[PDB]
């Protein structure tokens, strides 16, 4: 379960 | 998860058009980025979120994909354009790079040359032994050398190193160095380095026998 | 507008702690979103990805390296530090800082994710070295041209330059007059903490009895100069 980036969740 | 390049190596001409691709083990969306590093230089931003331009950047470099499918594509290869090439991922944690991908001058096929070299009796003395195998003026870049001492296949006591792709005759060299403790290479008789290369029908092998005069 | 700048020791001793620094400009680091971060490639291989640092102070390591990595900034120093415990010779290497853009803002809002997909800029590069050994000259040894080194009309000889540190070593052939044919290959740095080199050139078989050739080996690193007359078996 890699972390997700800082702006994965951004549009 | 990992990213895969395709291909490792390429060759091109100039004005050719050329087209390298990456996978990644999983989806990152749109988070993929395209570099260009020129030998000794920094890499340097092409393409960024899968399919944009960095500003500045010629026209030729165009991206594409999302999801795991990618693709760098550069339209009419420039000189300058002779170079390793990077995509990496920055929608994960770590931001994985992928292994890259080597974009040399095209050039007919050549064969190498095989020579090999006993050890001095000068470094003998000294007390230890270096066999070398030289490959020299070949093309392409992939090589493959393998080294038996009374028919011994010699794993991992051995270093190979390669010429630049020469900038006249665009072809490589490469040497390959077997290391042995002088009492280890007085109990063995045949020294042979094997060669299989493109250019060969088959493998070469190039071989002495120790203390033959 | 961009600039980072490396700094840092050309040579570091294992198990040692290997600090270095990068300096900025045309960019804040208080700059919404901004990164920064550090990327290092082994010699002759690939990129690898070590650690970023946001504005924020948000810090994230490579979960291979995290346990020896440090990763910490000064604002107002426009400056990036870089920490590794424990060092070893895996670690050597050319270390790269670059900038990673923040997100598209409209008056202080992220709109866009966009951009921050890359590292924009990146620094030109330092290189560090993890040896415990200390300065050596070279021994130079002939690889003597024959019957095994000989294709048609071309015959192979060169020089072996062994076991030295650091780099670099520089070699000549016949006092700069044989340039033609030569190839100098890259150091390999072997298990013993000390680099090998050899430089071979290809040239008339026609001439082996006739002309003599040798090698000109200078390591400016230990004062050492040779000059190795090479023939035939």
């Amino acid at each position: 379960l890699l972390e997700l980036d800082k702006w994965a969740s951004l549009w | 998860l990992q990213l895969t390049q395709s291909p490792s190596s390429l060759s091109a001409s100039v004005g050719d058009r050329i087209t390298i691709t990456c996978r990644a083990s999983q989806g990152v969306t749109s988070a993929l980025a395209w570099y260009r590093q020129k030998p000794g230089s920094p890499p340097q931003l092409l393409i960024y979120d899968a399919s944009s331009l960095e500003s500045g950047v010629p026209s030729r470099f165009s991206g594409s994909g999302s999801g795991t499918e990618f693709t760098l594509t550069i339209s009419t290869l420039r000189p300058e354009d002779f170079a390793t090439y990077y995509c990496q991922q920055l929608h994960f944690y770590p931001h994985t790079f992928g292994g890259g991908t080597r974009v040399d001058v095209r050039r007919t096929v050549a064969a190498p040359s095989v020579f090999i070299f006993p050890p001095s009796d000068e470094q003998l003395k000294s007390g230890t032994a270096s066999v070398v195998c030289l490959l020299n003026n070949f093309y392409p870049r992939e090589a493959k050398v393998q080294w038996k001492v009374d028919n011994a296949l010699q794993s991992g006591n051995s270093q190979e190193s390669v010429t630049e792709q020469d900038s006249k005759d665009s072809t490589y060299s490469l040497s390959s160095t077997l290391t042995l403790s002088k009492a280890d290479y007085e109990k063995h008789k045949v020294y042979a380095c094997e060669v299989t290369h493109q250019g060969l029908s088959s493998p070469v092998t190039k071989s002495f026998n120790r203390g033959e005069c | 507008r961009i600039t980072l700048k490396e700094s840092g020791p050309p040579l570091v001793k294992p198990t040692q702690t290997l600090t270095l620094t990068c300096s900025f400009s045309g960019f804040s680091l208080s700059d919404f979103g901004v990164g920064v971060g550090w990327i290092r490639q082994p010699p002759g291989k690939a990129l690898e990805w070590l650690a970023i640092i946001y504005s924020d102070d948000d810090k994230r390591y490579s979960p291979s390296l995290n346990t020896r990595l440090t990763i910490t900034k000064d604002t107002s120093k426009n400056q990036v530090v870089l920490v590794m415990t424990r060092v070893s010779p895996v670690d050597t290497a050319t270390y790269f800082c670059a900038h990673r853009r923040g997100p598209t803002t409209l008056f202080g809002v992220p709109i866009a994710r966009g951009p921050v997909n890359a590292m924009d800029v990146w620094g030109q590069g330092i290189t560090v070295t993890i040896s415990s050994t200390s300065t050596k000259g070279p021994s130079v040894f002939p690889l003597a041209p024959s019957s095994k080194s000989t294709s048609g009309g071309t015959a192979a000889l060169g020089c072996l330059v062994k076991d030295y540190f650091p780099e670099p070593v520089t070699v000549s052939w016949n006092s700069g007059a044989l340039t033609s044919g030569v190839h100098t290959f890259p150091a390999v740095l072997q298990s013993s903490g000390l680099y090998s080199l050899s430089s071979v050139v290809t040239v008339p078989s026609s001439s082996l009895g006739t002309q003599t050739y040798i090698c000109n080996v200078n390591h400016k690193p230990s004062n050492t100069k040779v000059d190795k007359r090479v023939e035939p078996k």
